[PDB]
């Protein structure tokens, strides 16, 4: 191990898995679910069956309100969805005993794609998922049917829209979790570049789980971006640990003594304590009626500070069933701890700065929208360099219906097809299982 | 080898024109040194500039490729690049620009040919350029009057002959002598003026232009009629087609 | 009768269309021309007052050993320089572009939605009508919430308005008539209900945001102006907070959610953002044009009004300028447009199809393509053939190749009623030539005519689209002069012969049914010929606010 | 196996290595060597620490002209580089004992870098690689000067450039062989968006290996493109054996029966010839005085096809020793075979298409270049789906010094340390003897 700190690790119930876990079992590069979690968004992709089959019935492809008069086919896709998945299962795998897997949903009318690990072995990106699902899935509705040359061209523009006169594949009848690699605000961006709609889609809507598994995306781009590599590994491990994964039962301790009554004020003070007591913080200074504090590691003061905030939102968004207060909650409790103790606050400033952005876009005229279409991709939320959007997350998840561009809205296609993978719906049960087992080869 | 499907008098010449074995008609004698002159690249007598050394003096790197493909003269010395360029009337020149570039990539040696609706251009090693380039204005590649050597303005393949059927020419570069029916080329394929002119002969009659010819046309031969040839065309149309679908 | 090019090649030259001979070098060189003349004394006071050389005829090579042609508008009797075709020298040209890249389409059905339900707010026609009472002061650039604000001086910005359609006939006709755009008034009885099918009960709004404003920006200015004074009004007329957690929504819902942009953003090699060239598809420029509702009986006049905004847009401002730039490229789109040559071609293919199949009756099927496509390539490449006053005119073959296939893919398509085998018929006639005549076009003219067949049909990710929704930014296209316009017309004419109201996007066919346009649409080559002879007014100009 | 087909292996003088093959052994799915070479090219940074030195010294940082007067910094870097290049390998590397590679070359002036694998197993695409690698080279010479606060910005900008104000590394002191994915023309091109000056630069202008380096590099991004999936794969797998791998020796021996007074129109006669006695292609139709030839095998018509457009590449370009009539050779090559057969050519008119549009772009005023500046990604000569840029890497191997923009202008920092990398320089070796070692497998 290259770091001493060890942490207790717990379940979405509170109760305790594992003890004195080495922190980087929970690491990106060491831990087996994570590298198991982010493989498979990578080469997950949903088919809307049904959207292709009306597609091509009314002739309505290449975007919103396009319609090309006279090519309508009539095909019975859905009726025939057994065979059709079956030939392409047959294109979109490498061998037989591959872990290639495609499965129907909703009796034919979506199906779950999981392109074989081995096609990303000796690819340099990720867009190998949907570009070989969507040929498989364009060939053998061709096959199936008997469709001819002439009128082909319809099926493919049926399954991926208007590419390549568009950039995207905008009218697709596919889905993932990631965007094109074009739309990267810059190199190493890509699992930041999920919204957090289909997060808190794959979830169900379980807090923890969402705040886990955005804390997972997020803190993994960390690492491909180069942000969390010598002096700041440190940080963002421990970020990850604290503020995603309840390590130590410290975001769960806090929400449960604050649930009934609490404020962010008071869960501020409850933080403050608890990081007295656990010697993370000491008092520096007296000044008039104002005790200054200090600390010998920023790393795990800002841990610490960082449950507190996730603690906050889902005090303060949950008491309201509202996901909006997050922006002013992720301000605010830093804005305070700070003059509360005169120690910088999460990501030395950077969460509330993402914080003043994230409400003014999420609050007036001039862009964004509602806290569930941001994500650490957007120039709006992307200057926290992991702090800020899990706490969106689980505000989304808190959310009671207020949100007129909810998860229902945006991610349909999302919950039902990628909520059907156990490590993405539960990814906080897979890493702590998977960082006990390897606690000793640390 | 067959070369190109058809049965008309045009149909023959593009054949004849690729096939390496075809002896291509001389009509007329030109010196080396005018050959020189009309390309404009160098003076007659100026040594070829190097664009490299000698490949004898580079020391090149194991390669089984190198070792087995010869190179051309003007590469072992080390000679710049450099080019000619015709503009072929389509009132029936003999040559036209596709088929030239089809022949000389059958015909000559490390060629970088190129094909235009109103240029033809030739680019290689300056001393191997110069051989080619008395062959295609010696031979039957060229008419004097239907034919231009342009470097730039090519302007004409497509007007309207003048009085005594010579094509446009913007630079003027070939000038019919109507007193005694020879063309002379008074400047060079750039468009400057030579010291002394060279003589290229005299126009081809339409009768023979009309044999030697390789365009189409409704008043000579028609493509529509070399029906074997329009078959493969719309042939390589389909099996393309097929092919990109599956 | 003649051919429909024999008058303006009688203008032209003084011998007859046939003779094979001429005379030139004769001709004084530009000083035959009275446009070359205005430019040689206009580049003498311009290096004088500006101290630095300009234009000059001495430099370089003599223009004018031939004759420098006059240029008959197809459909007009107006004969204009090529000069008055260029896009800098030709305001209806820079007005057309203007007026596409500064509109673009908002709904207001998920805006309304927000209203009533996360507001708990009332929409009726009667708020509906203040709403755009308020954007209508809004949107040129008025304020209508705080104090002390500054704005656009309300002459300076005419051109900037928003409009509404939709397919319900009930709520339209209770809305101000003076916002809205009457689907029943602006197309015929057939086609509006076409139409109206498709918007149903949806509302759409038209933006035009000012062309001064999209001159000194860019397209992607566009939808981003319209989304904040849409958002300013919605506030203004709605009684939100000047600033609510709601207010987001409305600014997803214009941004994004319930915009359509006319052209998509493009790769970074040729980066550009929305609403530039590049981005606009076929089917939408197809759609733009407004000759299908006023020429809907023919349908050959239809397809090639559409050419003709297509090859000035594709090849003269965007790939001769966004992408090159200089002296550019007006006669390789001339060429589609000009003395009536097209318009013969295809009128000739239109009737080929009609006796021997019937318009949109022939089998979709490459039997049909091979027929028709090489029928109408003999045709225009004879013509050439008999006139040698035809070949000098387009001079290029380039030009030559580009209207002869598209009346060779026109013809096909009007047989066919499928633009994809009008393709094929294109690329066709793109080899037939080729053998013909033993040239095509320029160096670089058949990369996609040569990927071309192979690529009609195709189904693979970056090469399979029908052609309705291919554009400047297909791969094979992305390049070359003397093919975007052409196709554009490939893709309406199946729907022309078809009688369809549209051929990509409804929304876009009615967005332009507009007569606060400032180009109009509907008369596109006639447009083209009235700002060559100077007589367009652009929006835009600083005349106000400058010096006398 | 899926398909039947099996083929003989040459070495790049000629000899036969191993016989009949099945052909998926080739294939950029299964073959071991392969999965190397594009690991490899993911994962390898080459850093300019001599220029690195010279941009502090002289404030020259951001771009072309660019100066900061009185940002200078005076650091002996490459006098330090051993203490450095150990500082950073700590900071790269996982775990110790992994495949992290840090060698100095040039006494410290550049150093080849290779990121450790397990990165990229929890990456969606390949930028961790400049990224880990400048922020760890950055970090350690701060360390190593202790370089304040204040001055440090500067170190960042010499090995970075303007980035992120610019989309691209603008003016950094690194290099890679693939560059940003936001530069792709569409999902799945990155392996194309290499710059054949590069290739021919890593293999040292050995026109075989260049040609197999190119041919690798194509056609796997051709499944990372789904083009090669379905019914195009076999299309797809035998252009890599015959075009690229010298399969069955039919290039070699195109290339040595008419390497000393060949053209274009005699390769082809030869090519023609040995697809008749082969039994690739059969006499049709007899037309006057012409055959018409067929095939009931087009895909393995195209492949041997390509297979001569390689060799007659080879000889007319060899015979200039001048590399910009590949784009005439592409050309014409594919325009006579189609009217001496009445068969389409190489990949069904792409090839000529694409080469119409190079010579253009090679030959005129309005963009493009030279033949080394293209690749796979190029707007120009993206179109054929792998038959093409090959000849293009195989004729600049063969430039005699006839290029301003040459792989020596463009990419002598790849030459100095790609070349350095076995499987880079003689990837022909490599891909052969391990698709021999799997032949049983297959
Ligand atoms: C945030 C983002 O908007 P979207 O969330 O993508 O709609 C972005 N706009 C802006 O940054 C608006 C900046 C100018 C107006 C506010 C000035 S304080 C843009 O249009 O690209
Ligand atoms: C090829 C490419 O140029 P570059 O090789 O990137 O310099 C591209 N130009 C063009 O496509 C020129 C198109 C217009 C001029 C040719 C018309 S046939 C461009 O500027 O983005
Ligand atoms: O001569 S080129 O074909 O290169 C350009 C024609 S505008
Ligand atoms: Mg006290
Ligand atoms: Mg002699
Ligand atoms: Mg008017
Ligand atoms: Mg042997």
């Amino acid at each position: 191990a290259k770091f001493e700190d060890k942490v207790d690790l717990y379940d979405d119930r509170g109760n305790l898995v594992e003890e004195q876990v080495p922190l980087e079992a929970l690491s990106p590069l060491r831990n087996p679910a994570i590298k198991s979690i982010v493989q498979g968004i990578k080469r997950t992709v949903a088919v809307n069956l049904e959207g292709i089959e009306n597609a091509l019935k009314t002739a309505k492809v290449g975007g919103p309100a396009c319609k090309i008069m006279g090519r309508e086919l009539d095909l019975d896709i859905v009726g025939n969805a057994e065979s059709i998945a079956a030939a392409a299962k047959e294109m979109i795998q490498v061998t037989e005993d591959d872990d290639t897997n495609v499965e129907l949903l909703g009796g034919g009318k979506r199906a779950l794609v999981q392109v074989p690990s081995a096609r990303f072995d000796v690819a340099a990106e990720y867009s190998a998922a949907p570009l070989v699902t969507a040929t498989a899935f364009v060939q053998a509705i061709i096959n199936e049917f008997d469709v001819s040359m002439y009128d082909a061209n319809m099926v493919k523009a049926a399954v991926l829209g208007r590419y390549p006169q568009s950039v995207e594949y905008m009218g697709a009848n596919i889905a993932t979790m990631l965007d094109i690699p074009q739309k990267l605000e810059g190199p190493g961006y890509a699992l930041r570049n999920i919204m957090v709609n289909h997060v808190v889609a794959a979830t169900l809507k379980n807090t923890l789980q969402a705040a886990a598994l955005s804390t997972i995306l997020e803190q993994t781009a960390m690492f491909e971006m180069g942000d969390a590599v010598g002096a700041f590994e440190r940080m963002h491990l421990l970020g990850l640990a604290y503020q995603g994964m309840n390590a130590d039962n410290l975001v769960f301790d806090l929400v449960k003594a604050n649930g009934k009554e609490g404020t962010v004020g008071s869960v501020i003070a409850d933080l403050v304590e608890r990081a007295l007591e656990d010697g993370v913080i000491k008092v520096e200074k007296e000044l008039t009626d104002y005790k200054v504090y200090g600390t010998d590691d920023l790393a795990m003061w800002n841990a610490y500070a960082a449950a507190g905030l996730m603690a906050a939102t889902m005090v303060n968004q949950g008491a309201a069933r509202a996901a909006q207060g997050v922006s002013s909650t992720l301000l605010y409790y830093n804005d305070l701890i700070e003059f509360e103790t005169g120690l910088p606050s999460v990501d030395f400033g950077k969460v509330e700065g993402t914080a003043v952005g994230f409400s003014f876009f999420s609050h007036s005229i001039y862009g964004g929208g509602g806290p569930g279409i941001f994500n650490g991709n957007h120039i709006v939320t992307r200057h926290s360099k992991g702090f800020a959007i899990p706490c969106v997350a689980a505000a989304m998840a808190l959310d009671a219906g207020t949100q007129m561009f909810s998860p229902e809205a945006t991610s349909g296609l999302i919950k039902e097809v990628f909520s059907q993978v156990d490590e993405f719906r539960e990814p906080l049960k897979y890493v702590v299982e998977a960082a006990a087992e390897i606690k000793n080869e640390i | 080898a067959q070369y190109y499907p058809g049965t008309t008098k045009v149909a023959q010449n593009r054949r004849n024109f690729c096939n390496p074995e075809y002896e291509l008609e001389k009509l007329r004698e030109i010196s080396d040194e005018d050959v020189v002159k009309i390309l404009g690249h160098r003076a007659p007598g100026e040594e070829y500039p190097s664009v490299h050394p000698p490949l004898e003096e580079m020391d090149e790197p194991e390669d089984a490729i190198r070792e087995m493909v010869e190179p051309i003269d003007g590469a072992k010395a080390g000679d710049r690049v450099r080019y000619i360029q015709f503009t072929d009337s389509m009132y029936f020149a003999p040559a036209q620009p596709y088929v030239r570039s089809r022949a000389y990539l059958c015909r000559y040696r490390g060629a970088d040919a190129g094909t235009l609706s109103g240029r033809q251009i030739i680019e290689t090693r300056e001393r191997d350029l110069e051989k080619i380039s008395k062959e295609l204005l010696e031979t039957e590649f060229f008419d004097p009057a239907r034919s231009g050597v342009r470097g730039k303005s090519v302007h004409g393949h497509s007007l309207r002959l003048d009085e005594d059927g010579m094509m446009f020419d913007m630079l003027r570069r070939q000038i019919y002598n109507k007193d005694t029916g020879r063309v002379e080329m008074v400047k060079n394929q750039i468009g400057d003026e030579l010291d002394e002119p060279v003589d290229l002969g005299e126009p081809l009659d339409e009768e023979t232009l009309m044999e030697k010819t390789t365009i189409y046309r409704v008043d000579g031969e028609a493509y529509r009629d070399d029906v074997e040839a329009v078959e493969i065309m719309q042939r390589i149309h389909v099996l393309r087609s097929q092919g990109g679908f599956n | 009768a003649d051919k429909l090019f024999i008058n303006a090649l009688k203008k032209k030259f003084e011998e007859s269309p046939e003779e094979k001979k001429t005379t030139f070098y004769t001709l004084g060189g530009w000083k035959q021309s009275e446009r070359k003349t205005e430019f040689v004394n206009a580049g003498k006071e311009v290096a004088a007052k500006r101290g630095i050389p300009q234009y000059n005829p001495d430099i370089g090579t003599p223009l004018g050993q031939r004759v420098l042609m006059p240029y008959q508008v197809s459909t007009t009797d107006t004969y204009v320089e090529g000069d008055d075709l260029h896009f800098v020298n030709n305001a209806a040209m820079q007005q057309m572009w203007d007026d596409i890249r500064r509109t673009v389409i908002v709904g207001l059905n998920h805006a309304h939605a927000v209203i009533e339900k996360r507001l708990g707010k009332e929409v009726t026609p009667e708020t509906i009508t203040h709403y755009l009472e308020t954007v209508n002061h809004a949107m040129p650039g008025a304020a209508v919430v705080q104090e002390h604000m500054v704005e656009t001086h309300p002459a300076l910005v005419a051109d900037s308005y928003v409009k509404v359609f939709t397919g319900n006939d009930e709520i339209a006709d209770e809305i101000d008539p003076a916002f809205v755009i009457d689907i029943n008034k602006q197309f015929p009885e057939d086609q509006a209900e076409t139409l109206k099918a498709e918007v149903g009960d949806g509302i759409w709004q038209v933006v035009r945001i000012p062309t001064i404003v999209s001159r000194t920006c860019d397209g992607a200015t566009t939808s981003r102006w319209s989304a904040m004074q849409i958002g300013m009004s919605m506030i203004s007329a709605y009684k939100q907070a000047a600033g609510e957690a709601a207010t987001g929504d409305f600014a997803y819902a214009a941004k994004h959610a319930e915009v359509i942009h006319m052209g998509t953003y493009l790769p970074v090699r040729r980066a550009r953002g929305e609403n530039e060239p590049g981005g606009v598809p076929f089917g939408y420029l197809a759609d733009i044009c407004q000759s299908s509702r006023v020429n809907y009986e023919d349908p050959v006049r239809v397809s090639l009004d559409v050419v003709a905004t297509g090859a000035m847009l594709y090849d003269q401002i965007w790939l001769g300028s966004y992408m090159s730039g200089g002296v550019g490229f007006t006669q390789y789109a001339t060429a589609a447009y000009t003395d009536n040559i097209l318009d013969d071609f295809t009128y000739f293919g239109k009737e080929y199809v009609e006796d021997k199949y019937g318009l949109c009756e022939a089998p979709n099927n490459m039997d049909t393509v091979l027929d028709v496509a090489t029928e109408v390539t003999f045709y225009g490449l004879e013509q050439y053939e008999e006139y040698p006053a035809l070949l000098e005119d387009q001079f290029g073959g380039s030009q030559r190749a580009a209207v002869v296939a598209a009346a060779a893919g026109c013809s096909t398509a009007f047989a066919t009623g499928n633009a994809q085998t009008g393709l094929s018929g294109w690329y066709l006639s793109m080899y037939l030539h080729k053998e013909q005549h033993s040239r095509l076009g320029f160096y670089g003219y058949d990369l996609q005519d040569q990927c071309g067949a192979s690529n009609v049909f195709s189904i693979r990710g970056d090469e399979g689209l029908p052609l309705e929704l291919r554009g400047p930014n297909y791969p094979n296209y992305a390049m070359n002069v003397g093919h975007q316009g052409e196709y554009a017309g490939i893709s309406q004419a199946p729907h022309a012969a078809r009688g369809d109201a549209f051929v990509f996007n409804p929304l876009v066919k009615i967005a332009f049914a507009d007569d606060n346009l400032v180009f109009d649409f509907t008369n596109v080559r006639g447009e083209f010929a009235k700002g060559a002879l100077r007589e367009f007014e652009p929006a835009g100009e600083r005349a106000l606010i400058t010096p006398a």
